[PDB]
């Protein structure tokens, strides 16, 4: 029911595996910046 | 300025309101796209042409 919230995942799929179809905000595709920026908030821990 | 939902600065736009030379309001400029845009009248000699 929240986002980002996921803590387990396994592996990625070989092939699509699924059916999909989506509404999409087309306003927010137009709004948004270039260029995304990361930061040591998406890096993984440096030593154990 | 909202651009499509995400509120930007828009920095000549705030330069343009904050230039109000002490007056209540923005200045206004003949040559300039200012707050109020910009005016071009047409010639006098529009009257004759038309």
């Amino acid at each position: 029911n929240t986002p980002l919230s996921a803590n387990f995942v396994n592996e990625n799929s070989y092939a699509p595996n699924s059916l999909f179809a989506a509404i999409l905000n087309e306003d927010l595709l137009t709004g948004l910046s270039d260029k995304i920026f990361y930061g040591k908030e998406n890096e993984f821990a440096e030593n154990e | 300025k909202n651009n499509n939902g995400l509120f930007e600065i828009d920095t000549q736009l705030s330069n343009s309101v904050a230039t109000n030379n002490g007056g209540l309001a923005p200045s206004y400029t003949e040559n300039r796209v200012d707050a109020w845009g910009k005016v071009e009248f047409a010639d006098n000699s529009v009257l004759q042409a038309r």
